C-alpha cells in the first residue's frame, strides 16, 4: 500500500512534534555587555554661550 | 563734571562683580570640559566619541543549509 509521492510534496516544510526541550543558549553565547545608559532631559542653552576665547555668545 | 559725565563709583564696582563671576564660571567650564573629554575620549562609556560598529541587524537569522551554521 506504498504511493509514491507526487512532484512537490518531498520539499515541503513540514512540522514535527518532539519531547525534546528547545535549547536554550544553542550558541553558548557569553552575557552581552551592558550598553551605555542614554540621553535624558531637556536641552538647555550653553552656559555663557560657546565659551571661546573672547567671544561673549 | 561728576553729574553730567560718570556715575556713581557702586555702578563700576557692582559691574566688575558680575563681570569677574562671568569670567571665573567660564573659567571652570572649560577645565571641566577638558577633562571630561579626556576621560570620554580614554573609556567610551559617554556620547562622545562614539566610534561605528556593525549593526546587528545585518544578521541572517535562517536555517543556512548546514546545521552548524
Ligand atoms: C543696524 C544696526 C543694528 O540693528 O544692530 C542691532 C544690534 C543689537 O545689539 P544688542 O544685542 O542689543 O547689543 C549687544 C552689545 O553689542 C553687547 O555685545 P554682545 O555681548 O552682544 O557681543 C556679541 C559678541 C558676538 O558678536 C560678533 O561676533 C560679531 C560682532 C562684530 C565683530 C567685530 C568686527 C565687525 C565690526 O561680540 C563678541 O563676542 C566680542 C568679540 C568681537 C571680536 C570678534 C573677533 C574679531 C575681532 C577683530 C578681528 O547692535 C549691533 O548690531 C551693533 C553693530 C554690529
Ligand atoms: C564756567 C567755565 C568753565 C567750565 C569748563 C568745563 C570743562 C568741560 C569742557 C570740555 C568738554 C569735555 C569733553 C567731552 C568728553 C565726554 C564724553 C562722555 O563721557 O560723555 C558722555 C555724555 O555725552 C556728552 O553729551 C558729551 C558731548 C560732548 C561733545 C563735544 C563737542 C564740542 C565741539 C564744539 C563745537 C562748537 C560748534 C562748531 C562750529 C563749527 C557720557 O555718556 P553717558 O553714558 O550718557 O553719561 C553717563 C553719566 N550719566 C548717567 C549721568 C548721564
Amino acid at each position: 500500500g506504498w504511493v509514491r509521492p507526487d512532484l512537490g510534496e518531498l520539499s515541503k516544510v513540514t512540522k514535527v512534534k518532539t519531547d525534546r526541550p528547545l535549547p536554550e543558549n544553542p550558541y553558548h553565547s557569553r552575557a552581552r555587555p551592558e550598553p551605555n545608559p542614554e540621553a535624558e532631559g531637556d536641552l538647555k542653552p550653553a552656559k555663557h554661550g560657546s565659551r571661546l576665547f573672547f567671544w561673549t555668545m | 563734571i561728576a553729574r553730567t559725565f560718570y556715575d556713581g563709583p557702586e555702578k563700576n564696582y557692582e559691574k566688575t562683580m558680575a563681570i569677574l563671576q562671568i569670567e571665573a564660571e567660564k573659567a571652570e567650564l572649560r577645565l571641566k570640559e577638558l577633562e571630561v573629554r579626556r576621560l570620554m575620549r580614554a573609556r567610551g562609556d559617554g556620547p562622545w566619541y562614539q566610534y561605528p560598529t556593525i549593526d546587528k541587524a545585518l544578521i541572517d537569522h535562517s536555517p543556512k543549509t548546514t546545521p552548524d551554521n
